[PDB]
Protein backbone atom coordinates (compact mmCIF):
# COMPACT_ATOMS: atom_id res chain seq x y z
CA UNK A 1 0.00 0.00 0.00
CA UNK A 2 0.73 3.67 -0.49
CA UNK A 3 0.83 6.68 1.52
CA UNK A 4 0.80 10.65 1.23
CA UNK A 5 4.27 11.91 2.09
CA UNK A 6 4.11 16.06 2.77
CA UNK A 7 7.26 17.61 1.87
CA UNK A 8 9.84 18.50 4.60
CA UNK A 9 13.96 17.91 4.83
CA UNK A 10 12.96 17.57 8.74
CA UNK A 11 9.56 16.71 9.78
CA UNK A 12 8.49 12.87 10.31
CA UNK A 13 5.88 13.52 7.63
CA UNK A 14 8.30 13.96 4.95
CA UNK A 15 9.59 10.50 4.85
CA UNK A 16 8.65 8.14 2.15
CA UNK A 17 7.24 4.77 3.96
CA UNK A 18 8.64 1.25 3.09
CA UNK A 19 7.03 -2.07 2.32
CA UNK A 20 6.93 -5.51 1.95
CA UNK A 21 5.10 -8.37 -0.78
CA UNK A 22 4.66 -12.36 -0.27
CA UNK A 23 4.09 -15.52 -1.92
CA UNK A 24 2.56 -18.63 -0.98
CA UNK A 25 2.73 -22.60 -1.91
CA UNK A 26 -0.15 -24.96 -2.85
CA UNK A 27 -0.41 -28.89 -4.14
CA UNK A 28 -1.09 -31.24 -5.91
CA UNK A 29 -0.28 -34.57 -5.01
CA UNK A 30 -1.86 -38.15 -6.92
CA UNK A 31 -3.78 -40.97 -5.14
CA UNK A 32 -4.79 -44.54 -6.83
CA UNK A 33 -8.31 -45.57 -7.28
CA UNK A 34 -8.49 -49.06 -7.85
CA UNK A 35 -10.98 -52.30 -8.16
CA UNK A 36 -10.64 -56.33 -9.15
CA UNK A 37 -13.52 -58.19 -11.31
CA UNK A 38 -12.17 -61.74 -10.92
CA UNK A 39 -14.48 -64.57 -13.30
CA UNK A 40 -14.55 -67.91 -13.89
CA UNK A 41 -13.29 -69.30 -17.29
CA UNK A 42 -16.31 -71.30 -17.59
CA UNK A 43 -18.68 -68.89 -17.00
CA UNK A 44 -16.76 -66.61 -19.33
CA UNK A 45 -17.14 -69.24 -22.17
CA UNK A 46 -20.77 -70.06 -21.71
CA UNK A 47 -22.26 -66.85 -21.85
CA UNK A 48 -24.12 -65.26 -24.34
CA UNK A 49 -22.26 -62.09 -24.00
CA UNK A 50 -18.90 -60.64 -23.72
CA UNK A 51 -18.44 -60.78 -20.07
CA UNK A 52 -14.82 -59.10 -20.20
CA UNK A 53 -15.72 -56.11 -21.95
CA UNK A 54 -18.97 -55.79 -19.27
CA UNK B 1 20.08 24.05 6.14
CA UNK B 2 17.77 23.15 2.42
CA UNK B 3 16.03 25.94 0.02
CA UNK B 4 12.62 25.20 0.82
CA UNK B 5 9.07 25.86 -1.12
CA UNK B 6 8.82 29.31 1.54
CA UNK B 7 12.84 30.06 0.35
CA UNK B 8 11.41 29.79 -3.38
CA UNK B 9 7.82 30.85 -3.32
CA UNK B 10 8.59 34.37 -5.20
CA UNK B 11 9.21 31.96 -8.06
CA UNK B 12 6.36 29.51 -7.97
CA UNK B 13 3.59 30.82 -10.08
CA UNK B 14 -0.26 29.41 -9.42
CA UNK B 15 -2.25 28.58 -12.33
CA UNK B 16 -5.92 29.69 -13.07
CA UNK B 17 -9.07 27.74 -14.83
CA UNK B 18 -12.76 28.38 -15.82
CA UNK B 19 -14.09 24.91 -15.68
CA UNK B 20 -16.50 25.97 -12.48
CA UNK B 21 -17.13 29.88 -14.04
CA UNK B 22 -20.05 30.08 -15.39
CA UNK B 23 -22.57 32.86 -16.12
CA UNK B 24 -26.52 32.66 -14.70
CA UNK B 25 -29.21 30.52 -15.99
CA UNK B 26 -32.16 32.02 -17.36
CA UNK B 27 -34.60 30.01 -15.62
CA UNK B 28 -37.76 32.40 -15.84
CA UNK B 29 -41.46 30.29 -18.16
CA UNK B 30 -44.20 32.81 -17.57
CA UNK B 31 -43.79 34.68 -20.67
CA UNK B 32 -42.58 31.76 -22.80
CA UNK B 33 -45.46 28.94 -21.36
CA UNK B 34 -48.91 31.55 -21.14
CA UNK B 35 -51.14 33.64 -23.81
CA UNK B 36 -49.14 36.97 -24.12
CA UNK B 37 -50.64 40.06 -25.32
CA UNK B 38 -48.77 43.20 -26.62
CA UNK B 39 -50.14 45.93 -24.65
CA UNK B 40 -50.54 49.25 -26.53
CA UNK B 41 -51.18 51.23 -23.55
CA UNK B 42 -50.48 51.20 -19.33
CA UNK B 43 -54.28 49.74 -19.01
CA UNK B 44 -56.54 47.09 -21.12
CA UNK B 45 -59.96 46.55 -20.13
CA UNK B 46 -61.77 43.11 -20.49
CA UNK B 47 -65.41 42.49 -20.33
CA UNK B 48 -66.65 39.17 -18.99
CA UNK B 49 -70.16 37.63 -18.63
CA UNK B 50 -71.40 38.03 -14.99
CA UNK B 51 -74.73 36.59 -14.49
CA UNK B 52 -77.08 35.41 -16.63
CA UNK B 53 -81.37 34.32 -16.48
Amino acid sequence: HAKWVGESATAPEGVKPTAKATWANKTLVAEELAVILPIHENVLADATEDLLAE
Amino acid sequence: ADTNRTDAAALIQEAYSDVFLDSVSETAKVIGTFPVYNMGTKTTNLPVLSTFP
